[PDB]
This record gives structure tokens, C-alpha cells and sequence, in this order.
């Protein structure tokens, strides 16, 4: 059975983000979710992706950052896999909305924990069709 | 009672099954020897119409920090939200109601669906305040009262 | 033979959008197109994606919405799978252009009809390399 | 062994762009890199993707273009597969940053050379987590 | 006639094949006992150069609401577009030609590739109008005529 | 010396292995009959802490056109960058130091981490220049000197 995940937005105040993994459009099959992270359990090639939807009443061009990263035990430090940054993206003062999409292929090892992370947690909107984090084994 | 077609995945055989009602979903399709069996939507789920789903829909509307639940999640309907007191819906956001500045007063307050509505205080009346509720009041009957300032004695 | 589709932009005034499915960069293999929709015919996991390219002479920040959604007979109501919204994205008055990208994994059933849909059909540009809608079975 | 590539940004002044293909997050397996291009060596279906990250100190809304295209011998002219354009994307004068994401499925033949290409090479930022170009065979 | 190399997918054997011309594409490659066979581009397709394609290119340029076909789709070339009358190409858009306001006149109209060009009406001449075509005219020979208004009698 | 657990991929058997130090990575894990074997980070690679990696990290920081190497890539650390002379870091960019205009002078120059700092030249002093370094100087002791212009004789 194909190793796969589609996690969707969830309400908490933590970095990294935490995700819904059962209800609605969520999927999780042969891969684990633990404290915000997807936990690889078969070394291999995977396509990994995340979208996050930002929005606010009053544009002030706070820098927006969107990161997929990896950790394990083997070394005591986050490794960033994909990242977007947005600056000067709304007209100051206006209601605004924009999304960041990341998707790419990675060779990953068993025991790798993958996480998504973000600059302005207040700016994030957590609707399930708008903000998500997934992968599948090739 | 509305119906639905169903090939048996056992005999390939064409049946007319009956749909589960609101609050339920199909739990076993009708076969030759029985009608459809419907089950209750579990928690956090719903079905709102006559349906042939194999699982109930998820109550996927959640309420913003500036919203309250208009309806709640129930086996028969999804949760629904609206702007909390002191806000109005616009372009999918919940905005604070306008205040009318001085020399203006409120001809209609802000509802959940609209802003405050203001007028220039008309002759004979005034408003001292930036208020989202205070309305133009007639001057006092004793310097000439403006629309911003009361008549002075 | 891998179940696959890549649909590309096409000129009509309808919501949902309608797509080219034979000519040029289009592909359609083991999956059907009917009245704007891709019609799943094997329950399974699929990666689904759409890009749409918006543009205009004179920015007025009309809200842009881009949606992938599903319907079937089993329930009489659209279900949204992925969505982007853009607000305050161009400097008012200017020529502008931006795109929305959506892509993710879904478990889908036979008989599912998938469609793309959009706020400002006048704003959409339908070049085949710019505006598209696809999936493949995993 | 799955035919796959993930190329990452690299410092040169050339169009098309040139990529890192060994170090760090790069991957290249059963597919060749030659003078900026990935060289298909098994006719088939592939998902192809590129992100590029643009940034500048002073917004002047230069038009940004991001293209994946193909060439071979069989015809003496580039064929564009995916493209984004951005106009009126930053507030004039400000520090800005934005990314373009493209991803889609293509039937490709052996001997096809794929390349990425871009309007304002000075505006591109080449961090490996920010700017990349990849594919995999289905 | 330009050529192209071809391993037989039957014998692995190296051939030199000949390329199909514009308007055609390779329909069967040359083998030992025959030369290349070329076929006609079907409708909505084209090839514009000497080629060894297994299928003709698609005529994938379509014309905007503000454009007309400069060339049409033909077996020998892709369709090509341009700004319709009253527009000029800029940054991939088709923009309306400028009008010159009053006291300005048209020294050059808008082509498909450029805008209207205006000058301040020179002494002795005027323009009454916002016109994308009207040009500065000499005053009448009878109040002093401005560049915007004619000399009055 | 910090350690790490390791099932033998041969016997499934639980070991406690020892970690490779900075500058090295695991090249063969410890088994029953031997300890861990560590190898040197190749060029363009590094490990900076006690680690159990099967390959060294890549030195993936590269320096902008407006930056210089603060540290270099070394087997023990990643390369590190900073704003070159005449620039300061802000929001991930390297910006030119401010000049103070005339009638202003530099109370603190621009470092790699900050801008130029200026004051209104105080009474008795002046600055003639847009200078990122020139500071307010006392007028000459002979028209009254402004903050922009020297006292004149
Ligand atoms: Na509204
Ligand atoms: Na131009
Ligand atoms: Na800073």
C-alpha cells in the first residue's frame, strides 16, 4: 500500500505547525505524524509538497516565509529542503491574501522527520483546501 | 423516498437502492434480499441531504478569532459562522464597525452583514464623539451650536 | 497504461472552465473529459494539479479565486479540494499578471467528476503553457 | 532504478540557466545534465517542475518570466511547456521577493532536452532550497 | 536536401534519412530499402522548417479579444496575431491609442506597434479636442487664439 | 564521547556506537567486533557537531555580489557571509550605507550590522556635504554660519 500523506490545516501556537491527519481531506498511509512532523519509515524517493495561504485585513508587508525542513538524530540541526519568501506583496493598508506553493522530489531515509514552518503564524489561514502538507513515495 | 442505481459488486446485478436520509450515510448497499442500511453520522460529521455516501462529510468550517458559530456542527448540517458583535462581514473578512466622527451620527448601526451608517448632523442637532452608536442629538434650548459642538449658555 | 491527464486552456463563458484535451500539449489516458470535468474511472490515489494565469491592463484588485472541486451523484453538492485566493496583488491602475498553482494528493472514487473554477473569467489567459489542469494515478 | 532529477540553483550569465546536479540537495538518476539541460533518455510520461525565487532591493516591476521548454534535433525551435509571468508584483521602490512555481505532466521522448529560462537573471536568487528544477518518470 | 541519422529500431542499423519539408512530418522513417515517407500536416497543425518530427506542431497561438490574425494557421506556419485597429502592442498587451487633449495635436497616429504622438500646438495653430487623430490646425485669419481655442471674430 | 544506538543490519543486534566528531562522518557503523569508523568531510562539505551522518553536509551558503565571506567553508563549519564594506544587513539584503545630507553629520558610521546615524548639526557647527562619513565640524572663528554653510569672512 502506497506510502502517502496529505495533511491539512489545524486551528495551536507552535512552530513548527501542526496538522490535521484524519478528518476530511486528510490522508496518512504508511507514514506517521508526530508532534507536527511526518515521519519517514522507508528510505526512498518521495515527492513532498506544501501550500500555505496567508491573509490579513491590513497590509503591512510583513515578510512571509514558508519552509519545509527535515530533522533527525544523526545531526542536531534542521535541514531546509524548500522555502519561499514574500516581501512587498500587498498594497499597504489593504485586505490581502496570497499563497505559497512548494513541491519537489527528495531522497529520504527512514527516521527522517519533515516539518513545515512559517513566519507569521497570525497570518496563516487554516482551511483544509487552502493550507496543506503532503508527500508520497515514488 | 429517492432512490439510486447499484450494480451488485457480487453478482454485477442491477438494483435500485434507496438513499440514506440527512443525518445518515450508506453503510451497506441494498442487495437482492435486503434494502439499504444507513448509519448515523459520527461526531464532527454531517450529511445534509438525501445521499448515497459511503462516509459522512466532515464539518470543515471553523470559526475565526472574529467570528462566532451561527449554526453548530450537527449530524444534519455543517457548522456555520458569522461576524461576532462589533463586526461586519466583507470580502470574507470580519471588519470592525465604523465609528462616526464628531458632527456625524449613526443613522443605522453595524449589523453582522453591514457597516455603521452616518449622516452629517442636521441643523438643530449635534454629535460630540467618535462613536459607532451615538446618534445626532438636538442642541440644547438656552455661541451658536455647530454640528460638532452643543449650543453654549 | 498509466491513468493520466493534462488539460490546457480553451478560448466559452461557462463555470466551471472547459479545457482542450487533444491538441498540442494536452493528454488524456484512461480518464474522461465531460462538460469541463475529468471523470475518474478507477478508485485510487491521484496527484491533481492546476495552474491558472491571470492578467489585466488595469489593476483593480478584483479578488481572484481558483478552485479545484469534485462532484458526484452520491450527494448533491460540490466538494472543494484545493483553493487559492489573491487580494491586493497588483498596484492599482497598472498592467498586471500573476498565476495560481495548486497541486496535491487525493484518494478518489470511480465516478468522481473533478472541475476547476475561478472568479473572474475575463481575467484568465488561456495559453496552453500558462493555464492547465491535470492529474495522474499513483 | 527510478529516473529522476532534482537540480538546484548555481551562482554564470547564460540563458538557459545552469544548475547544480551533485552537491547538497541535488539528485540525478537515469537522466543526464548537459549545458543547462536535462536529457531524457527513455520515452515516457514524466512530471516536471521548477520553482524560481526572485528578489531585489528596489521594486521597479520589471516583468518576470519563468519558462520550462524543450528542444531536440527533430525541429529547429524551442517548444514551451510551462510558463509564468508576473507584472505589478511589488510596491515600487521597496525590497521585494516572490517565487514562480510550475509543475505538470508531460509525455516525452528520448533525446528531449528540457531547460528553464527566465527574464531577469540579476533578479534570481540561487539558494538551493529556493530555486530548482526537477522531474521524475511516472 | 538536409538529412538526419536513424538507427533502424528493427536491425539497429545506422541510416541517413532525409528530412520532411515544411508542411509535412515524418510518417515512416527511411529504412534500407526505402527513403523517408512524409505526410501532410493535418488541420490546425504546421511545420515551418525542414524537420524530422513524428507529429506536426499545433497552432497554439490564439488571438485575444483585442487582436486580429496577422497570419493564419497554415500547414507551413503557426498563426500570428496583432493589435486590431485602434490598438497598439505593449508588454504583450493591446492598449488603446492615446488621444491628444486640447491644445495638442497628432504628429503621428498610433500604429499597431506604437502610440499616438502629440505636440503642444505651435504658435499660429490650435486643437479643440481630445482626439487620437485630429492634428493642430492654423487659427482663422480674421480675442487672441490660444493653442486650445481658435482666434475669435 | 557521545554515543548512538544501532541495530546491526546484519544480525538485527542492538549496539551502542560512538559518534563521529566535527570534521568527520560515519563511514562504517560499529559492529560487535569493532567501533565506529569515521571519515573526513570531503571538499565543500562539513560537519559541525558530534554526528552520526552517512554523508557530510554541503556548504550551501554562497555569498552575494554585495557580501564577502565572514567564515569560509571548512570541514568543521559551513561558510558564512556578511555585508561588504559600505553595506549593512537588513531583511536578508545588503543595503548601502546612508549618507547624511548637508546640515547633518555622522554620529556613527555604518557597520556591517547597521546604518549610518546622523544628527542635525548642532549650533556652532556645520556640514557641507552628502557624506556617509563626514561629521559636523565647528564653524570658523573669524554672514552667520548655518548648519549647512560655514561662517563667512
Ligand atoms: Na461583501
Ligand atoms: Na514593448
Ligand atoms: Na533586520
Amino acid at each position: 500500500l502506497r506510502k502517502v500523506a496529505h495533511l491539512t490545516g489545524k486551528s495551536s501556537r507552535s512552530m513548527p505547525l501542526e496538522w490535521e491527519h484524519e478528518l476530511g481531506l486528510a490522508l496518512l498511509s504508511g507514514v506517521k505524524y508526530k508532534k507536527g512532523g511526518l515521519v519517514i519509515n522507508e528510505t526512498g524517493l518521495y515527492f513532498v509538497y506544501s501550500k500555505v495561504y496567508f491573509r490579513g485585513q491590513s497590509c503591512n508587508n510583513l515578510p512571509l516565509s514558508h519552509k519545509v525542513y527535515m530533522r533527525n538524530s544523526k545531526y542536531p540541526q534542521d535541514l531546509v529542503m524548500m522555502e519561499g519568501k514574500m516581501m512587498s506583496y500587498c498594497t499597504t493598508g489593504q485586505m490581502w491574501a496570497r499563497s505559497s506553493y512548494l513541491g519537489a522530489v527528495f531522497n529520504l531515509t527512514s527516521a527522517d522527520h519533515l516539518y513545515v514552518n512559517v513566519s507569521e503564524l497570525s497570518l496563516v489561514n487554516f482551511e483544509e483546501s487552502q493550507t496543506f502538507f503532503g508527500l508520497y513515495k515514488l | 423516498t429517492p432512490t439510486y442505481p447499484w450494480r451488485d459488486a457480487e453478482t454485477g446485478e442491477r438494483l435500485v437502492c434507496a438513499q440514506c436520509p440527512p443525518g445518515t450515510f450508506v453503510q451497506r448497499p441494498c442487495r437482492r434480499d435486503s434494502p439499504t442500511t444507513c448509519g448515523p453520522c459520527p461526531p464532527r460529521h454531517y450529511t445534509q441531504f438525501w445521499n448515497y455516501l459511503e462516509r459522512c462529510r466532515y464539518c470543515n468550517v471553523l470559526c475565526g478569532e472574529r467570528e462566532e458559530e451561527a449554526r453548530a456542527c450537527h449530524a444534519t448540517h455543517n457548522r456555520a459562522c458569522r461576524c461576532r458583535t462589533g463586526f461586519f462581514a466583507h470580502a470574507g473578512f470580519c471588519l470592525e464597525h465604523a465609528s462616526c466622527p464628531p458632527g456625524a451620527g449613526v443613522i443605522a448601526p453595524g449589523t453582522p452583514s453591514q457597516n455603521t451608517q452616518c449622516q452629517p448632523c442636521p441643523p438643530g442637532t449635534f454629535s460630540a464623539s467618535s462613536s459607532s452608536s451615538e446618534q445626532c442629538q438636538p442642541h440644547r434650548n438656552c455661541v451658536p451650536g455647530s454640528s460638532s459642538h452643543d449650543t453654549l449658555c
